[PDB]
């Protein structure tokens, strides 16, 4: 109901920047930032979704 | 930092933590009493007014009497390019000026366009991830790296830990790379994820920006 989203459309990217702004995936993994999360969503071939912002 | 080790308390007393309300998000280096340097991409698309700048830290999880906490008054950029990850440096002016003591000191920077060559021995450090889902460090970690020229472009300083899956990870952006005492990079990006053992980590090359740094800090 929080309708949490990130836009992963410009993905994949060969490189990520190193800031920590964690994202908690539907696989119950913490991704380090949007870039690391989005590269995983394209590599899940779209079945990995966003649970919420922050750590798991 | 993946594969490194605990720093000694206040070993690198120019190491700064940048924090938003959830805590640490990037590193920074103290380069004058009222100025810190970081990566441009840490402040892009965040509310700079919310960022607290912590000096004097060692273990982020603990209440430390050592710490000094500022807010950011102004930022200076120099054509950061998010597409190509170029000029990934920022300088933040603090709303005050630090007290210099054993826990907080200003770093030394190289002269303009001094180049490191292939094989130089340096230290990296940071409070980022200890590994793909081992989580963020409490205690400042350091890591011996080597400068590398292969698989790097000329507008970056690159490092690699030979024979180990180690290097910089999320939360170590903006942290220094120190080589013969002087500050040569600002951690900028990875590729293939952290500690791939294949692609070197990329820093922003401070020596390219010293004239610009000087034009701020005197
Ligand atoms: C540059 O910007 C800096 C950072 O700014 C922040 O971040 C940015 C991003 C933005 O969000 C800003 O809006 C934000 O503020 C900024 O630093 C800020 O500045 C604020 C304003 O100056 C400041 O806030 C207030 O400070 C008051 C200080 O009073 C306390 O300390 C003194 C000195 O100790 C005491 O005399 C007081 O009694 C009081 O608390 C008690 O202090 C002592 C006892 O006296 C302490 O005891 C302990 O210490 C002993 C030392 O010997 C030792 O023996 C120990 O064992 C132990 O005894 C405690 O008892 C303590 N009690 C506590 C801590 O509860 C506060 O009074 C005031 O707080 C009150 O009101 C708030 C609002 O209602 C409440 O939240 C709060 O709970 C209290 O009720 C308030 O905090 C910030 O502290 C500071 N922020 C930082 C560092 O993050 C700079 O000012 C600015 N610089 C510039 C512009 O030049
Ligand atoms: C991984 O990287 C680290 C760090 O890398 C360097 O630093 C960073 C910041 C960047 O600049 C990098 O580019 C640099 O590479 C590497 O660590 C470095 O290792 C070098 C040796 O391997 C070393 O050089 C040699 O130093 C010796 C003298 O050291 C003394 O004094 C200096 C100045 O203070 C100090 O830096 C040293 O740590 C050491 O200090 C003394 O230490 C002892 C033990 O802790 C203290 O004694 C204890 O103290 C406590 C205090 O409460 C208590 O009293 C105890 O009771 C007591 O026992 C003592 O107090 C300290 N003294 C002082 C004054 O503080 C030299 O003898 C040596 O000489 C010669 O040999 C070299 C090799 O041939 C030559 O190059 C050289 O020219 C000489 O001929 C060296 O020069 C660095 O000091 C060290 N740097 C740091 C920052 O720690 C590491 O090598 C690298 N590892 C890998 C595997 O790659």
């Amino acid at each position: 109901l929080a309708a949490v989203s990130v836009d992963c459309s410009e993905y994949p990217k060969p490189a990520c920047t190193l800031e920590y702004r964690p994202l908690c995936g539907s696989d119950n993994k913490t991704y380090g930032n949007k870039c690391n999360f989005c590269n995983a969503v394209v590599e899940s071939n779209g079945t990995l979704t966003l649970s919420h912002f922050g750590k798991c | 930092i993946v594969g490194g080790r605990r720093a000694r308390p206040h070993a690198w007393p120019f190491m700064v933590s940048l924090q938003l309300r959830g805590g640490h998000f990037c590193g920074a280096t103290l380069i004058a009493p009222n100025f810190v340097m970081s990566a441009a991409h840490c402040v892009a698309n965040v509310n700079v007014r919310a960022v607290r700048v912590v000096l004097g830290a060692h273990n982020l999880s603990r209440r430390e009497p050592t710490r000094q906490v500022f807010a950011v008054q102004r930022i200076f950029e120099n054509g950061y390019d998010p597409v190509n990850l170029l000029n990934d440096i920022v300088i933040l002016q603090l709303n005050g000026s630090a007290t210099i003591n054993a826990n907080v000191q200003v770093a030394q920077l190289p002269a303009q366009g001094r180049r490191l060559g292939n094989g130089v021995q340096c230290l990296a450090m940071g409070w980022g991830l200890l590994g793909r889902n081992r989580g963020i460090a409490s205690v400042l970690q350091e890591l011996n790296v080597t400068v590398v020229t292969s698989l790097c472009r000329r507008s970056n300083v690159c490092t690699l830990v030979r024979g180990r899956q180690a290097g910089v990870c999320f939360g170590d952006s903006g942290s220094p790379l120190v080589c013969n005492g002087l500050i040569h990079g600002i951690a900028s990006f990875v590729r293939g994820g952290c500690a791939s053992g294949l692609y070197p980590d990329a820093f922003a090359p401070v020596a390219q920006f010293v004239n610009w740094i000087d034009s701020i800090i005197q």
